[PDB]
């Protein structure tokens, strides 16, 4: 560790602009495994519908596919909205 | 080159050839070949000198034609048929510019002329994977895609590459040469079989790279590059002379060694498709090989040829090359034969 | 047009298949002034 | 007319590859293959692709043609000779123009023609497709699709590119 | 492949791109999608050998999906002989 | 169209005042090697290099939109690392030196 | 086939034979090489286009990638062919 | 199976005879490997490095071995095929009806 | 090729003399510019009258053994009366190989081309006789 | 090959909805809630059917009910729709955005006079499902028969019979 300090005080004193390169890089690999907001990264893109939503045949043993868009069953944005 | 530069290169070349072999996908076909041309160039200009840089640059332009002609064939393929998979080619002119291609990249007659110009620009372990491990790629390709290939085209040319290359070697004092001319008499066996049997075009490939394999290694050895410099090897090490006779001899063919196999094996499978004039010729044009591969024999092992006063000081000297795997190809050159219905393993 | 052309059926389709088959731009506007046919063809990719 | 827009820009792509393939100085020669390039973007950007044909103007008018002219200024040609001065140029150039103008004109005329292949002449518009109301370019999801379907065509690019600067730093250092 | 490292191994490095059928992004479909899938399903498992006799009927349908030459020819025709009749003067176009 | 107006007008009056520029009045009535360093080219071929897969680069914006957002992050930023190996390939071998 | 299959197949047939058919200096068959890939990118593109096929639509980049780095190879063995001889002239490469 | 050197079917079959004579052969084929080995590198070669010349024989003895075992699958996988495929097919391979000599007309040549 | 070699074979052996010889001179002289066009791009000509030079004696030669090859070897069928008979083109096989001789001024390229296009030509009528297959289709 | 067949011109001939895409565009969400049923019948016939001869009747309800959907609006809405999708109109993009205030009269107003409630976000998005008594189609890829697969080989493996009978060999 004080060995590592004093390698880094020296990249810092002589080579500032290779050693935020590094860091910045470093952030990049690291912090999105990190970060609670990665997830709604995936909800959202999830949630965007770039193409028709095809109409299921009702067959009498359908109880969570809703019959209007308007009733409650089916995936809500509400998560979405608030955020 | 730094020797850790050297192996990711090597990994490279052999990368490119593995990516050949296990693509389901044009694209990536062309990709592994396109990795492969890039990886090996190096390995070529190792030396730096101007017989390698035209080595270099003759192996460039060879093999990019091909790349072109190779991919233009695989978008003829997806005008025709629409997909990308690596088989039958469905148009014709796909087949015989893939074909052409593939031929070039062997360097077959009469594409054959950059084979021993570029061997012998090149250095000798440079010489040994050209003529070995780049054959791979190429001869992957033609397995899977033979079935569409014009019979004609590939006899033609299989029959072109065994009188090519064994005249070619009539005229040689170039050992690279010789392996040259000698790679493009055996590319013409390989080819000939594959439309009536691709495991036999698999069994010559395979036996021919193990007997290249052997030479080259002994040549590096010695630092032998021409015929007279390895006349004086049976007064440095007796036992190469005599290793290096008994896999010349099995190079031509001759029973009881492990080459005859493969001409034995295709002999028969053209025979069994009523197909006696071709495999005839061939056996008798591959008389041609046998006699440039005695001429070396007589020169090395079986005669004695004057030696120099400085060769008193090597005998004072082991030899310290690492010769890999060279005992365990000199017997697998050489006594493999009584041990032929192993080839099923290649079905 | 093809009343008297000897041998022709009208409406033959070119498929062995009997399903419908989308129309390409010269089945839908073969016959149509130049005009409509560089809008419904060009018009897209040529606007700004 | 306009709606012969591909077919012209085809005729004029050939122009140009008789153009440096007959081989003028290569200061010549790069200028044809730049006014191809050019007009190979305008092939494909007339067939809604817009990134791919941009790619064509950036990379290989940009970069790849830029480098060459640049490489033949250093170590191939600073001085051109007069375009056409040698004959075999100016012959294969004439005989180059003289089929395509032959092949022009018979198209033109027939509607068709049969070039050691039959080719339509009706126009290159007639093949496109009819129906289109997506609220996205198709060739932009394909494109993008190079990061979630193509991570093995990444890998592989990746690495040659990379294998790319390791070689020419070995081939060059002599 | 010549190994087929990729089906030992439950591996996709490039069967994705190999037919225009697959899943596409947005689920966006080719033009000759159901030309294809047809082909595709006719031959499957049966080897080219048979395929090329037994599955003839597919492919020819799905190559003139592909580059549209029977039907090019079809309104080729057509058009010559419209072309013959306003020449000639017996036909006239609908407004 | 009108891409292609702005285009020809843009050239068009390029060339007008071009020659223009070059006629006027007056009122009188009376194939080798430069000797340019190999580092020249290292740097075009560089260019050229990094050209490349900054070309691979340019679809990112659209690929973020993907559900498939693991996948495309390793292969971005697995790209643009092989992109600063490479670099400090250069480096390190005195590629980037103009001594 | 359609019209423009002709004028691209008739271009890269154009440039294979100028390939061929060398002259004198090495830079122009590498300009033969680079033009016929200009038309496979061409034909590519278009074929890819036409048909929808979406996820190819990425095919053509590669293409392009993969044949400036080719590029870029040969052009490096044209200077240090240059840088032997001052010229590069094909026929100074005879030794072998 | 698929891109596999000894599939699971395989298993069904006798593995080979450690005694096999093509082991023994394969063995001795090591063996003269290592002497091969003791001649290049101008070692005594009978004696030289006899922990180097029992790794000869060993280890084509094992690649030996597992190649014998493929070997004789693929010719057992060749026959089963043969043999399902004139089943499936008994009107390509008729029971042809046998003769006998006193039956069948030979013409005769002599040797005069 | 197949156009011209399946018109030779058409025709019945010692019928229509003058259509071999037209079939056996087109086969003959097309390997004879396929031979000027290799040479002529390996072995660059002097001059551009040296190359054509070159084209008309390898053309003329091999038209001219082409040429008397068909005379010969169909009017000895129809002097003999032998039509499917290989000793016929063995004596068209020699009289091509003497041109040879005479056009490269030597009697052992002579002696040697009867003996060897005569035995090849023999073979090649024994072979359509038989039905031997050079290029063998593959059936197993 | 058959002949294609087609409907009359008089079968195609509907009710057109001749409005700019800009009004469109102002209804949209209301009509997405309104006309859901024949709007989503009509869209299952044409994924089933993947023939548009197959759903012309349908095709025709969605006229019916886009027609009677916009009647109720002029009605007892006209002013303030005329407000909101000019609002819209304006717009190159036609952004919902820039016409809030516009937007929210439009929507009291049918809210009020029609009890018309806009969807929430994500609703209209939704994969629904339809009760349909149009039967189920049976090929609708119109597929011949398949070839017939190869006889499947089967049995137990058993040494090949005297090894593998290369030539001279006994193993
Ligand atoms: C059925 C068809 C016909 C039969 C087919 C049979 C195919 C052949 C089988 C493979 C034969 C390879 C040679 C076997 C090794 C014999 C040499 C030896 O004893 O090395 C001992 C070796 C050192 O011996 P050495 O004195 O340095 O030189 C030995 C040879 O001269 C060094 O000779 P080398 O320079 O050529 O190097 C040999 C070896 C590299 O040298 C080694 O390190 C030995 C590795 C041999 C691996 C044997 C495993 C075989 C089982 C396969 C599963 O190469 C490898 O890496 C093998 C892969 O000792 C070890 O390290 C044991 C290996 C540990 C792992
Ligand atoms: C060790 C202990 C293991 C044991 O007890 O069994 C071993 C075995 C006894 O096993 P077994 O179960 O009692 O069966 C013995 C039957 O008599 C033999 O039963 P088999 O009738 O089934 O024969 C075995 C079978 C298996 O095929 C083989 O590979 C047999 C071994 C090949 C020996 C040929 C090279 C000599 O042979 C064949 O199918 C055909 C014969 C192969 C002839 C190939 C000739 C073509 C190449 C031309 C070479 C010219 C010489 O005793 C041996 O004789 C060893 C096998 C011989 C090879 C290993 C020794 C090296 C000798 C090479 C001499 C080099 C030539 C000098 C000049
Ligand atoms: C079965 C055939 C077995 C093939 C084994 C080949 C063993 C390699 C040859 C041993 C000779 C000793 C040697 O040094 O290797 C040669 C070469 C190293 O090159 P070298 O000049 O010695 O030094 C390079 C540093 N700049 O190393 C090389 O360049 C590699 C050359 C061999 C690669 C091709 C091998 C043949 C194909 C293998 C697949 C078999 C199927
Ligand atoms: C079993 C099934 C397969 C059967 C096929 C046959 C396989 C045989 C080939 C096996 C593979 C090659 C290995 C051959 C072993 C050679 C051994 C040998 O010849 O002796 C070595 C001897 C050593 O010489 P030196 O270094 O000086 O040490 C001793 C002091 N004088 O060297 C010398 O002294 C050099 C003497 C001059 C050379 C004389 C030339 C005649 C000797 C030829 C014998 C080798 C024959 C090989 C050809 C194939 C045989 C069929
Ligand atoms: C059941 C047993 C079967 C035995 C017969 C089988 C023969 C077939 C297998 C042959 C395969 C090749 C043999 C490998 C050769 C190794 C011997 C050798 O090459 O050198 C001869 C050697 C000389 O011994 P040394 O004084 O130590 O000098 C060593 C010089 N480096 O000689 C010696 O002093 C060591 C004693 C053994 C030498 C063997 C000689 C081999 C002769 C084979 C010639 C080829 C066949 C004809
Ligand atoms: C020198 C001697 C070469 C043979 C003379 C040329 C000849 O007559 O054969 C040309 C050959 C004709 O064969 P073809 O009509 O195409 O039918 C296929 C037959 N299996 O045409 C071919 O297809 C093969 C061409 C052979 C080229 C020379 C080897
Ligand atoms: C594959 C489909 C194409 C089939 C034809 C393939 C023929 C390829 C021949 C390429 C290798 C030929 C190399 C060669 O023979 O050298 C060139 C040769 C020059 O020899 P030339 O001058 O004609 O003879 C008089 C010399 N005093 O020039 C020649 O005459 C070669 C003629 C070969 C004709 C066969
Ligand atoms: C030369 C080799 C260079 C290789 C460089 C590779 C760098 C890769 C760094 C980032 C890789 C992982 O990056 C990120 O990790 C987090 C872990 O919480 C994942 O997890 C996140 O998304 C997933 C989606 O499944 C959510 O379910 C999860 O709740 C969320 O935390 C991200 O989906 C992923 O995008
Ligand atoms: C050395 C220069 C290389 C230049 C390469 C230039 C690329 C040229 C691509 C041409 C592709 C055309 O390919 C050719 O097209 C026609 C069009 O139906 C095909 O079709 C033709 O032959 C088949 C035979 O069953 C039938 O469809 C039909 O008789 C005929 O139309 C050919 O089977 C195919 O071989
Ligand atoms: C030069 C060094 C070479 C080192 C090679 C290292 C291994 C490379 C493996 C890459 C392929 C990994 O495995 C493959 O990748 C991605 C996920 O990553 C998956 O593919 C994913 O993207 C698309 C998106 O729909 C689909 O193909 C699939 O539905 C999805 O799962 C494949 O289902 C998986 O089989
Ligand atoms: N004869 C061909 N051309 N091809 C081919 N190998 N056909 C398969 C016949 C065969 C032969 C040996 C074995 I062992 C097996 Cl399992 C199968």
């Amino acid at each position: 560790a004080e060995r590592v300090a004093a390698f880094l005080k020296n990249v810092w004193a002589k080579e500032p602009v290779l050693v935020a390169s590094f860091a910045i890089a470093g952030l990049a690999v690291i912090l999105p495994t990190l970060s609670p907001y990665t997830k709604y990264s995936l909800m959202i893109n999830r949630a965007t519908p770039y193409n028709y939503p095809v109409p299921l045949r009702d067959d009498g043993n359908m109880p969570d596919v809703p019959s209007h868009p308007q009733d409650p069953q089916g995936p809500s944005l509400e998560w979405l909205k608030r955020l | 080159m730094n020797p850790i530069i050297f192996i990711i290169i090597l990994l490279t070349i052999m990368l490119g050839t593995i990516i050949v072999m296990i693509s389901s996908h044009w694209l990536l076909v062309w990709i592994g070949f396109e990795m492969n041309m890039l990886a090996i160039i190096p390995i070529m200009m190792k030396n730096h000198n101007p017989r390698a840089t035209e080595a270099s640059t003759k192996y460039f332009l060879t093999q990019s034609t091909a790349s072109m002609l190779l991919m233009m064939a695989v978008i003829i393929n997806l005008m025709f048929s629409g997909q990308w998979t690596v088989m039958k080619l469905f148009n014709p002119m796909a087949s015989m510019l893939m074909t052409m291609a593939l031929a070039m990249k062997l360097g077959m007659a009469p594409f054959h002329f950059w084979v021993p110009e570029v061997t012998q620009g090149i250095p000798l372990s440079s010489g040994l994977i050209l003529l070995t491990w780049q054959k791979l790629a190429p001869m992957s390709v033609l397995y899977q895609i033979f079935p569409s290939i014009n019979l004609n085209l590939i006899l033609t040319l299989s029959v072109l590459s065994i009188l090519i290359g064994g005249w070619g070697g009539l005229n040689q004092t170039q050992l690279r040469k010789i392996m040259a001319y000698s790679s493009i008499a055996h590319m013409g066996w390989m080819t000939a079989v594959l439309p009536y049997n691709p495991t036999m075009t698999l069994l010559n490939l395979i036996i021919y790279i193990i007997m290249t394999s052997t030479m080259f290694t002994m040549f590096m050895a010695n630092s032998t590059t021409t015929t007279l410099s390895l006349s004086h090897t049976w007064n440095k090490t007796p036992i190469m002379t005599v290793l290096i006779l008994a896999t010349l001899l099995s190079m031509g063919g001759l029973p009881p060694l492990s080459g005859f196999m493969p001409k034995w094996m295709i002999i028969q499978e053209m025979t069994k498709n009523n197909s006696i004039i071709l495999p005839t010729f061939m056996a008798i044009t591959a008389l041609l090989n046998l006699y440039f591969y005695m001429r070396l024999t007589y020169s090395t092992t079986l005669t004695m040829f004057p030696s120099t006063n400085n060769m008193k000081m090597k005998w004072q000297f082991p030899l310290m090359k690492k010769m890999t795997f060279l005992p365990t190809m000199v017997v697998l050159s050489t006594m493999m034969l009584p041990l032929t219905p192993m080839l099923s393993v290649l079905e | 047009v093809m009343k008297d052309v000897p041998g022709w059926k009208v409406g033959e389709s070119v498929f062995h298949t009997t399903r419908w088959v989308t129309p390409m731009m010269g089945e839908l506007y073969g016959l149509r002034a130049s005009e409509e046919v560089l809008s419904a063809t060009y018009g897209f990719i040529w606007y700004t | 007319m306009m709606l012969y827009i591909v077919f012209i820009l085809s005729v004029i792509f050939v122009m140009g590859f008789v153009g440096f393939s007959s081989k003028p100085s290569p200061i010549y020669g790069g200028l044809g293959l730049i006014v191809s390039g050019g007009v190979g973007c305008g092939i494909v950007l007339n067939f809604g692709g817009s990134f791919l044909g941009l790619m064509v103007f950036l990379i290989y008018l940009g970069g790849m043609m830029v480098v060459f002219g640049y490489t033949t200024a250093m170590a191939t040609e600073q001085y051109p000779e007069i375009w056409l001065s040698n004959k075999a140029v100016l012959g294969a150039f004439v005989t180059g123009l003289l089929m395509e103008f032959f092949m022009v004109y018979y198209v033109l005329k027939d509607k068709e023609v049969e070039v050691v292949f039959e080719f339509n002449g009706l126009g290159d518009w007639v093949i496109y497709d009819t129906g289109d109301s997506g609220f996205f370019s198709e060739e932009a999801m394909g494109i993008a699709a190079l990061y979630s379907y193509g991570t093995w065509l990444v890998i592989v690019t990746g690495w040659s590119l990379l294998i790319g600067v390791v070689v020419i730093m070995e081939i060059t250092r002599g | 492949p010549f190994f087929d490292v990729q089906k030992r191994l439950g591996v996709d490095l490039d069967r994705w791109m190999t037919i225009q059928s697959a899943e596409q992004p947005h689920k966006i479909p080719s033009r000759c999608h159901a030309f294809e899938k047809e082909w595709i399903e006719c031959a499957h498992g049966i080897g080219s050998i048979r395929a090329e006799k037994e599955c003839k009927i597919e492919f020819e349908d799905f190559r003139e999906c592909l580059l549209r030459q029977k039907t090019m020819k079809r309104l080729h025709a057509i058009r010559r002989q419209r072309e013959k009749l306003i020449k000639e003067g017996k036909y006239t176009p609908p407004p | 169209m009108n891409l292609m107006l702005a285009l020809l007008t843009n050239f068009t009056l390029a060339t007008l005042l071009v020659i223009i520029a070059f006629w006027l009045p007056q009122l009188n009535v009376y194939s080798a090697r430069l000797p340019f360093s190999m580092k020249f080219f290292l740097v075009a071929i560089t260019f050229l290099l990094f050209d490349l897969e900054i070309a691979l680069l340019l679809p990112l914006p659209w690929a973020s939109q993907t559900a498939n957002l693991n996948t495309m992050l390793t292969m971005a930023l697995f790209l643009i690392i092989l992109l600063a190996v490479s670099l400090a390939y250069e480096w390190t071998q005195k590629g980037l030196e103009w001594t | 086939m359609s019209m423009v299959y002709m004028n691209i197949m008739m271009a890269f047939t154009v440039s294979l034979v100028g390939l061929l058919m060398y002259r004198s200096h090495l830079m122009s068959s590498l300009l033969c090489l680079e033009g016929m890939m200009l038309s496979l990118f061409v034909m590519a593109a278009l074929t890819i286009l036409n048909s929808h096929f979406t996820l190819a639509s990425m095919m053509p980049i590669i293409l392009l990638v993969f044949a400036a780095c080719e590029a870029a190879l040969g052009l490096s063995l044209l200077v240090m062919v240059s840088n032997t001889y001052g010229t590069d002239y094909v026929q100074n490469l005879n030794l072998l | 199976a698929t891109f596999q050197f000894l599939p699971d079917e395989a298993r069904s079959l006798p593995p080979p005879k450690l005694t096999d004579p093509r082991l023994a052969f394969v063995g001795f084929l090591g063996y003269c490997s290592g002497l091969i080995d003791n001649a290049i590198r101008r070692r005594p070669v009978l004696l030289a490095g006899l922990h180097r010349q029992l790794l000869y024989i060993t280890s084509f003895v094992f690649v030996g071995y597992y190649l014998l075992k493929r070997q004789d699958y693929m010719y057992a996988v060749r026959d089963h095929d043969m043999f399902s495929y004139i089943k499936s097919h008994p009107e390509d391979f008729p029971e042809k009806d046998k003769k006998t000599y006193g039956e069948v007309f030979e013409e005769f040549h002599p040797v005069r | 090729a197949k156009t011209v070699l399946r018109q030779y074979w058409d025709i019945p052996e010692g019928t229509e003399c003058h259509r071999k010889t037209y079939a056996t001179t087109s086969i003959g002289g097309a390997a004879g510019l396929v031979v000027s066009a290799y040479s002529v791009a390996l072995k660059t000509p002097t001059s551009f009258l040296e190359g054509v030079a070159r084209t008309g004696r390898y053309t003329f030669t091999a038209a001219a053994i082409g040429a008397i090859f068909g005379l010969t070897s169909c009017i000895s069928a129809q002097v003999r009366e032998k039509p499917d008979d290989p000793l016929n083109y063995l004596i068209g096989g020699c009289a091509g190989g003497l041109i040879l001789g005479a056009r490269t001024r030597s009697y052992g390229i002579g002696a040697a081309a009867c003996a060897y296009m005569g035995l090849t030509a023999a073979l090649v009528k024994m072979g359509q006789l038989e039905g031997w297959q050079v290029f063998a289709e593959p059936k197993v | 090959p058959g002949i294609v067949e087609l409907p009359s011109l008089e079968d195609l001939k509907v009710q057109e909805v001749k409005v700019s895409s800009s009004v469109l565009k102002a209804a949209a969400h209301h009509y997405g809630a309104q006309c859901d049923k024949p709007n989503k019948e009509f869209m299952l016939c044409r994924w089933e059917e993947k023939d548009p001869r197959r759903c012309l009747e349908e095709g025709k309800l969605v006229n019916q009910c886009a027609l009677e959907f916009f009647r109720q609006i002029k009605r007892h809405c006209a002013e303030p729709f005329t407000e909101y999708w000019t609002c819209i109109d304006y717009s190159g993009l036609q952004l919902f955005r820039r016409c809030r205030k516009q937007q929210a009269q439009f929507d009291e107003c049918v809210l009020d006079k029609l009890g018309w409630v806009r969807p929430d976000l994500g609703d209209l998005s939704k994969v629904t499902k339809v009760k349909t008594d149009r039967p189920l189609p049976e090929n609708p890829y119109h597929s011949r028969a398949r070839p017939e697969p190869n006889p499947e080989v089967e049995g137990d493996l058993k040494p090949a019979r005297h090894g593998s009978r290369l030539f001279f060999w006994t193993m």
